[PDB]
């Protein structure tokens, strides 16, 4: 499960710089974030899946 | 020994109050002035 | 400005007498033994280790 | 740097007179340029209604 | 954001602005937390990866490690690194938190409301309403006290802390019986800062650490909710200004008082501060090279007891001023000085003659050594040693660099109580623009002065 | 020397005791603004 | 404080209360000295404690009287931790010899008119002999200052100078005591002990002394001047 | 007013038609003020030798004792003392306290909450006269400095004999030390703190040239110029608009500081700024961190050290640190 | 070190620290950007 | 030339650059700044 | 006498400070 919990690190970091990137973007965009309120939930849910899952790999192997 | 010092020096001795007369001098003076200024000003606390 | 001859003398003469005057003209005697060799190589002074001035222990 | 420590060790620079006139005229000097500015800067008159006192000034 | 035309605030002074933008302040105040956390985080993860668990913590450059290595958490007798899975958790728990704590400020200093007076009125202060300033002090001082009781509840049924005062080299014991005495607790308050007594920083037991941490977190919830359920007194009102700026004053004051003594701690303090992990003090490095001076020469031959030294004052032992029997050399200026590897050698009276004969263990002997060679000296640029040195040695001591980079903390936020309590008196007086050129207060007085 | 230390505590203390009650008595309200 | 009233307390309940440099004091003993067992006993816990130091002065009318005088030094002047032999004899002949320990401390008085007067007090090598009423002897006196010792100018035997170097045209016979006449020669002083109190069933001996010895010669600068310190000193039998 | 007595006192203490301004921070300014003045000026002129290093040998410092204004000075205390507290009554008697360097404590103690409350009372009397209170603030640094070497050095390395002495070739003793243990001049805050002198007195200079060449002509020849100036004139006797100019010309165009307030704000906080910098690094040496320590750094193909100037200091650095206390070590490292 | 399955992503740890000092920077930039408004 | 160094060096530009993309982000899409 | 000397620098100079502070010439408005 070592090359799992890698692969899954590497797809936090990834949505971590979507995140990072797109939020400040998304938040002083004029009327942006009333049209994006799906997208950002959606990618703030899927960060804290990934971080939970790599979690529960670390406790695995 | 040859002499007689206060021996106070490193020692865990509140404000260095070594004696009880310090205290009651220091709570002395500063209870005349707090009195001064409590019948003077107004201090309700 | 490098001395006061009197308190030199007096040092002389009386091998108790210290002031922090007599302290720096101890400060600048090592500095000059210690950066002479190498500061000015021209003059090519082969200074032993034993005429360098020097205190105890260090 | 060295030379400034070749100074101090051999011709005892720091003892002679003319650069204590030298150093009293220098830290003086930065004192009047520290005092000088910080009473400008807090004696201004008002001249404006803006928290920054700079754009108070023609 | 905002405007000079419309603020009076230039950019240079551009957060200024959100005195009176309660939203936005908390926003930027969450932002500033979620950037100490994500340095807590970041750093601690940093130094885990430069980490051998083979060389001392000291040796490597790690403040952060020591700090986690002294609650704990991986650390076996003798300060020796058995798991540096810990230190990583708590990077990573740090880290992700911060991640958090980034996104709160960014929504509160972004899209939340710009002033919570209307909507929320539970967070809607004015900065002079006393009653509401109260109630936020009490909320935070609440939140204090459950942090000392933490630090508490660690010391008392998790493990225990790393005590380097324990038998043999140290180790993590479980603190029983902690000091709850009222007379020795707030006597380190009352005590002298100078040499011998130290003030707080030389508190030396585990047990009064945590007798002192048990008063402090009952204090502090117990004032918090004193502070929430009651107002200033009259007189209160009357000694202090009451604005933004005069609170933010007043714990620059607070917050410098304390940066001046935690380098003060790091520098002295050892218990708190285990020489394990931080490496020798001062004081400590002084008198491990006396020690160890002391038994080379004791072990080639000679007489260390009437061996006199140039001075004719004594070359290894000596009499303190009270009498004490001392380290003799410059050392003699760190004769109160206390450490775990030499106290098994001090009689009533002060170092023992026929302890320093045959008493001494070859550990204590090591540790001095090693102490003795790295002694808290460094360079800028992380040169080890006095300043007459060969440049070979990648070292500085980690207490020097806490103690330094703290003072300077400390200066500059003393300099901040000036500044910003200054400009509070002067704004609430109505002098922070200036003279007022039509009446000035100089032009009403009597001349020569 | 203990006469010599009770009178600098009690000297010490006055003027200490000057100070912090003379900032209390209404030392805010003491500007021309 | 006798010797377990002492050694029950620990180094924090000492430190700064100036106990350290009293020497102990035998409480239970028995003023008759002759009662003492006859033998050879291994002198230690051997420590001296002077209670006055008084400096030999000489007036104008050659009446050669100690002066008394104010320490300087602070409480640095316990002799103590010492080691050495005691032959008591049963007539009450006494052989004292002192061997090791902490037998010198450098002291500095202060004579009226501001005179410091440096020296070192000390009772190395004592070899005394006499009754054990009072047994008196000589001691060693080593030069106050050692040889690596640098004056204020360099000066100094071993390491040193040996030439005022700050006047490079006089280093002549005017100069001969001050410039390479560092004579470190030790000298001898003379003490006189007399047993006060002394506890058989502890073994061990307490009572007063009297010792004279030169003064800080200053590397051989100037004449020494004589010291009397009396006081009390206590030790341990075997 | 209240006929009350306190209120009378108070009135009178923070008055402002005082020739000298006391106030509350006044009241603790004056009588530690004088007492290290007293103190000061009896120990300079008639004291006698200090043991300073407390090796029992000790220095001479006050005129009575052979001393000259330039030599005199007063001695630190003694290093048997450490960072222990030594008043007078600690002391057995003034004999001792005198030996053992106790004025020179008394003098450091009194002097810093001297100082302390002078900044207070800077303060105190901006606020009372209506003016922004930031002079404090522009004094901090000489007390920032003033602390760094007579308290915050002597506390890291754990001895007040290690505090700067109180006379003139105390200090310069006490620079030269200084750089033997701690290499000063290659460390940035040192170097930040001369580009401050220097830059003071550079600025000074110029605004004062400035100013002064652009004094509007109020007064003919036959007298001095500061009679065309009235202390009650409210105007600006000078025309600022030439000066920008020149000074503009002078080196190159659009160099900012045609505001008179940006001008004196810049002089305000260049040498404030820069002595910080410098007392910070003085505090920061004294928890031993040193300059840099370019010692042998630059190497040849087959590793023969090549020297560098840095080399040469630090021989010089060798010279001092061998023979600045003569007699007070015993072990090969200084470390204290 | 870091646990070996994070030995590869050792490298952005070894960059993540400057970040703070980052911020700061990029306020400066904010406001540059609004021409210093 | 360290594969370390090369991930090093990418992760360094990547985080720089974060920065500075959102600000031109802002300013070409026209949120408030 | 040297000492003299020094101390009498000294008083004059502290003297001089003390008038030029208390008998100063007042400083004239307009
Ligand atoms: C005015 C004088 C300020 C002196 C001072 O205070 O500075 C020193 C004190 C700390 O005091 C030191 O406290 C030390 C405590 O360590 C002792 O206790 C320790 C406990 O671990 C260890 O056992 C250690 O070995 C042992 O020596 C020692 O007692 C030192 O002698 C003593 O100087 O700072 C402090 O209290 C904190 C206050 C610092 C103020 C800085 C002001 C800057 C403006
Ligand atoms: C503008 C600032 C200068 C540019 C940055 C230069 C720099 O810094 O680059 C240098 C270092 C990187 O140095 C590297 O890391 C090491 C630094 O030494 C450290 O690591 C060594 C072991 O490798 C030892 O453990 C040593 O004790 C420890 O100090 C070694 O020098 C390595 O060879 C080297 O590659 O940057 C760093 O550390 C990062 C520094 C981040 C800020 C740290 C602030 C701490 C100081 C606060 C104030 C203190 C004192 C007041 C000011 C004076
Ligand atoms: C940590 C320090 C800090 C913090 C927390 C703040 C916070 C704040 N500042 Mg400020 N400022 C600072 C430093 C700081 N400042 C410094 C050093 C300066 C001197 C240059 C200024 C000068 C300044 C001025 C002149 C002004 C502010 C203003 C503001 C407020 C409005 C912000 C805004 O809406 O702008 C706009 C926001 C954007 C342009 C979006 C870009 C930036 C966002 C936050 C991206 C952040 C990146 C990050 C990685 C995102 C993480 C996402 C997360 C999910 C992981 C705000 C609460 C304004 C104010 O007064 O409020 C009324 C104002 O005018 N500041
Ligand atoms: C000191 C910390 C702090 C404080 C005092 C507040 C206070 C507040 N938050 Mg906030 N928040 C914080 C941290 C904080 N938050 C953090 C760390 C996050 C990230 C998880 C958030 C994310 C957040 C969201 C998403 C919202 C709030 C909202 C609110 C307001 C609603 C009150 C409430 O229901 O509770 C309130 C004034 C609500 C709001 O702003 O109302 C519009 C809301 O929507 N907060
Ligand atoms: C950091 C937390 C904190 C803060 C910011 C405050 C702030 C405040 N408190 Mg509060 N308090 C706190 C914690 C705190 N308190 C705790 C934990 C308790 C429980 C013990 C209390 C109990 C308390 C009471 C009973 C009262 C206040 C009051 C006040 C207000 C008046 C302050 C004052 O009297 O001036 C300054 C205080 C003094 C000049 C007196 C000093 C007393 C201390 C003990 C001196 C100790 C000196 C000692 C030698 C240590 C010196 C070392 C030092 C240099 C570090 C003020 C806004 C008063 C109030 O307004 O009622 C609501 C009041 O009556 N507080
Ligand atoms: C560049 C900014 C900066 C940085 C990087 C640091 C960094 C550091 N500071 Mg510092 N500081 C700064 C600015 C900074 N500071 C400023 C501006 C000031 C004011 C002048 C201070 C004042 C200051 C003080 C007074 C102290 C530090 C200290 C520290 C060190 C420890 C940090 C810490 O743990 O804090 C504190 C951590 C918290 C507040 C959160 C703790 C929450 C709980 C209680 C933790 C408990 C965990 C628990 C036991 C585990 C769970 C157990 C459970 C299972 C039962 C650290 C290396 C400390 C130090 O080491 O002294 C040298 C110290 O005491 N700093
Ligand atoms: C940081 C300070 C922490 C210590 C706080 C208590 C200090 C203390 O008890 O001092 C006690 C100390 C030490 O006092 C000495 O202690 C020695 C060892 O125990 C001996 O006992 C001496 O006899 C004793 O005099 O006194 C001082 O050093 C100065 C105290 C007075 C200073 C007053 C300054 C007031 C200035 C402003 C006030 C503003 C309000
Ligand atoms: O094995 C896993 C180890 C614990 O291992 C053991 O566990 C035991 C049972 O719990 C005991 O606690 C023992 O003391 C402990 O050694 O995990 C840890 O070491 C804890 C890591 C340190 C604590 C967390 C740090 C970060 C916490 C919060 C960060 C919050 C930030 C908010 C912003
Ligand atoms: C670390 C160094 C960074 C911070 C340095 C602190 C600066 C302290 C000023 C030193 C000058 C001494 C007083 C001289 C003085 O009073 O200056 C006068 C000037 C007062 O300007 P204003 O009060 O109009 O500035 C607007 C706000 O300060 C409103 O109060 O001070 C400043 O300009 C501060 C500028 C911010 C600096 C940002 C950094
Ligand atoms: C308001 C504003 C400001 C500020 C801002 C801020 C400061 C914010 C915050 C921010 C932040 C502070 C954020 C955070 C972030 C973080 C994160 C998002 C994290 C993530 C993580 C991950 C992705 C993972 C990782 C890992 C692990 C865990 C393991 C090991 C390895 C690694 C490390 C890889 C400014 C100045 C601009 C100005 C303007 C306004
Ligand atoms: C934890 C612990 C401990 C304990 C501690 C404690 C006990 C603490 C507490 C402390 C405290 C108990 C503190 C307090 C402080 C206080 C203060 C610092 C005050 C100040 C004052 C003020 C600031 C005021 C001012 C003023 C006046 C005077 C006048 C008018 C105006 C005003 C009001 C402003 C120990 C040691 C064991 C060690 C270990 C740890
Ligand atoms: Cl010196
Ligand atoms: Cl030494
Ligand atoms: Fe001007
Ligand atoms: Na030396």
């Amino acid at each position: 499960m070592t090359s799992i919990l890698q692969i899954a690190l590497l797809g936090l970091v990834l949505v971590s710089f979507a995140l990072v990137v797109g939020v400040p973007v998304v938040f002083a965009s004029p009327n942006g974030w009333t049209e994006n309120k799906g997208v950002v939930f959606s990618g703030l849910s899927v960060w804290f899946l990934l971080v939970f899952a790599v979690g529960v790999f670390n406790s695995f192997a | 020994l040859v002499d007689d010092r206060m021996n106070g020096d490193g020692t865990g001795l509140p404000f260095g109050v070594n004696d009880g007369i310090l205290g009651w001098v220091i709570a002395g003076t500063l209870g005349t002035i707090w009195a001064i200024y409590f019948v003077s000003q107004k201090d309700l606390g | 400005a490098y001395d006061f001859v009197s308190q030199e003398i007096r040092a002389a003469e009386d091998p108790e007498f210290e002031t922090f005057y007599t302290k720096n003209i101890l400060l600048n005697e090592g500095i000059r033994a210690w950066m002479a060799a190498q500061d000015q190589p021209h003059e090519k002074l082969t200074l032993p280790e034993e005429v360098l001035p020097r205190g105890n222990a260090l | 740097f060295r030379f400034i420590l070749f100074f101090q060790g051999f011709h005892n620079w720091t003892l002679n007179p003319f650069h204590m006139m030298g150093v009293a005229g220098v830290l003086g000097a930065a004192l009047l340029c520290a005092i000088h500015g910080a009473t400008v800067e807090n004696t201004l008159f008002e001249d404006g209604d803006g928290a920054n006192t700079f754009r108070a000034f023609n | 954001g905002r405007d000079q035309e419309t603020t009076g605030f230039a950019w240079w002074a551009g957060n200024a602005r959100l005195i009176n933008l309660s939203g936005k302040l908390l926003g930027a105040h969450v932002a500033h937390a979620g950037l100490i956390v994500f340095w807590a985080g970041a750093m601690n993860l940093f130094e885990v990866s430069h980490f051998v668990p083979e060389k001392p913590m000291y040796e490597q450059g790690l403040i952060l490690l020591p700090h986690i290595a002294t609650l704990g958490y991986g650390v076996g007798p003798g300060g020796e690194v058995l798991d540096t899975f810990p230190y990583f958790v708590s990077g990573v728990l740090h880290l992700i938190s911060s991640a958090v704590l980034g996104f709160g400020g960014v929504y509160h200093s972004l899209i939340g409301p710009e002033t919570l007076e209307e909507s929320y009125p539970f967070f809607g202060y004015v900065w002079k309403d006393k009653n509401k300033m109260t109630n936020i002090l009490g909320y935070h001082l609440i939140i204090l006290g459950c942090g000392a009781w933490l630090l508490v509840l660690k010391a008392l049924y998790f493990g225990g802390v790393y005590d380097t005062w324990a038998p043999g080299g140290g180790d993590v014991r479980i603190i029983s019986n902690p000091t709850t005495n009222a007379a020795i607790i707030f006597g380190y308050i009352v005590k002298s800062p100078f040499g011998g007594d130290g003030w707080i920083v030389s508190v030396d037991n585990l047990e009064d650490i945590i007798g002192g941490h048990i008063w402090i977190g009952t204090l502090c919830i117990l004032g918090g909710i004193w502070h929430i359920y009651t107002t200033p007194w009259p007189w209160a009102r009357r000694a202090f200004v009451w604005s933004g700026e005069a609170y933010l004053s007043y714990s620059l004051a607070a917050v410098s008082l304390m940066g001046f003594t935690a380098c003060c701690f790091a520098w002295f303090n050892n218990t708190a501060y285990p020489s394990e992990f931080y490496g020798p003090t001062g004081p400590e490095a002084s008198q491990a090279q006396a020690f160890t001076f002391l038994v080379r020469d004791q072990r080639l031959g000679a007489n260390v007891a009437s061996a006199q030294g140039p001075t004719g004052l004594g070359k290894y032992l000596m009499r303190s001023p009270t009498g004490e029997i001392i380290f003799g050399g410059e050392t003699m200026r760190f004769w109160d000085f206390r450490g775990p590897w030499v106290e098994p050698l001090r009689g009533p009276s002060g170092l023992d003659l026929v302890k320093l004969k045959n008493d001494i263990q070859p550990w204590q002997e090591r540790r001095a050594a090693e102490y003795m060679t790295h002694a808290p000296l460094g360079s800028l640029n992380s040169v080890g040693g006095v300043a007459t040195e060969i440049n070979a040695v990648n070292f500085v001591s980690p207490r020097s660099w806490l103690a330094t980079s703290h003072f300077c903390l400390g200066f500059f936020f003393f300099v901040g109580h000036l500044w910003h309590a200054g400009r509070a008196r002067a704004a609430a007086a109505g002098f922070e623009k200036g003279i007022d050129r039509v009446d000035e207060p100089v032009l009403s007085m009597r001349p020569l002065d | 020397m203990l006469t010599l230390k009770i009178f600098v505590y009690t000297v010490v203390t006055f003027f200490v005791g000057l100070f912090i009650f003379g900032f209390l008595s209404n030392d805010p309200s003491r500007n021309p603004g | 404080l006798t010797y377990d009233e002492l050694q029950g307390l620990t180094y924090l309940q000492v430190k700064g209360t100036g106990i350290a440099n009293t020497c102990p004091v035998v409480e239970q003993g028995t003023s008759n000295v002759r009662e003492l067992k006859p033998g050879d006993y291994k002198l230690e816990k051997f420590c001296m404690e002077p209670t006055s130091f008084t400096v030999k002065e000489e007036d104008a009318k050659g009446r050669e009287e100690f002066v008394k005088t104010k320490l300087l030094t602070r409480l640095t002047y316990g002799l103590d931790g010492m080691n050495g032999s005691m032959k008591i004899n049963n007539d009450g002949s006494v052989e004292f010899r002192e061997d090791e320990g902490l037998d010198y401390a450098a002291t500095t008085v202060k004579l009226p008119g501001g005179e410091y007067v440096p020296f070192l007090f000390t009772i190395k090598e004592f070899d005394g002999k006499g009754t054990l009423d009072s047994f008196s002897g000589d001691f060693l006196v080593p030069s106050y200052r050692g040889s690596t010792f640098l004056d204020p100018k360099g000066r100094g035997g071993a390491t040193g100078y040996d030439n005022a170097i700050a006047l490079p045209a006089k280093a002549d016979a005017d100069e001969i005591q001050r410039l390479n006449n560092k004579s470190y020669t030790p000298g001898k002083g003379s003490a006189v002990f007399s047993v006060a109190k002394v506890d058989t069933e502890t073994g061990e001996i307490a009572g007063v002394f009297e010792s004279i010895q030169p003064s800080d010669t200053e590397m051989g600068a100037h004449p020494a001047k004589d010291i009397k310190i009396t006081g009390l000193w206590y030790g341990q039998l075997t | 007013e209240n006929t009350s007595l306190w209120a009378r006192f108070c009135e009178w203490i923070t008055s402002t038609e005082n020739r000298l301004y006391i106030g509350w921070f006044g009241v603790i300014m004056i009588p530690t003020l004088l007492t290290a003045i007293s103190v000061y000026i009896i120990a300079f002129i008639a004291a006698p030798p200090v043991d300073i290093d407390g090796i029992r040998e000790p220095v001479s410092g006050s005129l009575l004792y052979g001393n000259n204004i330039i030599t005199g000075a007063v001695v630190p205390t003694s290093n048997a003392i450490g960072l222990h507290f030594y008043p007078i009554w600690e002391a057995a008697s003034l004999d001792e306290w005198l030996y053992n360097g106790g004025p020179y404590q008394l003098v450091v103690c009194h002097f810093f909450l001297g100082v302390c409350c002078y900044m207070g009372r800077e303060w105190e009397l901006s606020y009372r006269l209506g003016m922004r209170p930031w002079i404090a603030v522009a004094y901090s640094a000489p007390v920032a400095a003033a602390t760094a070497v007579f308290i915050i050095y002597p506390i890291g390395q754990g001895s007040f004999s290690d505090g700067m002495p109180l006379g003139i070739s105390g200090t310069f003793n006490f620079m030269i030390v200084f750089q033997a243990e701690h290499n000063i001049l290659m460390h940035p805050f040192h170097m930040f703190g001369v580009a401050g002198v220097f830059g003071g007195s550079l600025f000074s200079a110029m605004h004062g040239s400035l100013v002064t060449s652009s004094l509007i002509r109020e007064t003919t020849e036959n007298e001095s110029a500061n009679a065309g100036y009235k202390f009650g004139q409210e105007e600006e006797t000078y025309n600022i608009v030439a000066a920008h100019g020149y000074f503009g010309r002078l080196i190159f165009q659009y160099a900012s500081f045609n505001n008179s307030r940006s001008l004196h704000f810049f002089l305000a906080v260049w040498p404030v700024v820069c002595i910080w910098l410098t007392a910070l690094g003085i505090s920061t040496m004294a928890f031993n961190l040193n300059g840099f320590n370019f010692n042998q750094s630059v190497v040849d193909s087959n590793g023969r050290v090549l020297n560098t100037w840095a080399d040469i200091i630090n021989r010089a650095n060798l010279g001092m640190e061998v023979m600045h206390e003569r007699n007070a070590h015993n072990f090969p490292l200084d470390l204290a | 070190k870091l646990p070996e399955a994070y030995a590869p992503f050792s490298p952005i740890v070894d960059v993540l620290p400057i970040i703070p000092v980052l911020f700061i920077l990029l306020a400066f930039v904010w406001q540059a950007s609004v021409s210093f408004r | 030339m360290s594969l370390t160094l090369i991930l090093q060096l990418v992760a360094l530009f990547a985080v720089v650059a974060a920065g500075p993309l959102v600000v031109v982000l802002l300013s070409v899409r026209g949120g408030n700044l | 006498m040297e000492a003299l000397v020094y101390t009498f620098l000294l008083i004059g100079t502290l003297g001089i400070i003390f008038f030029s502070i208390f008998f100063r010439e007042p400083p004239r408005i307009a």
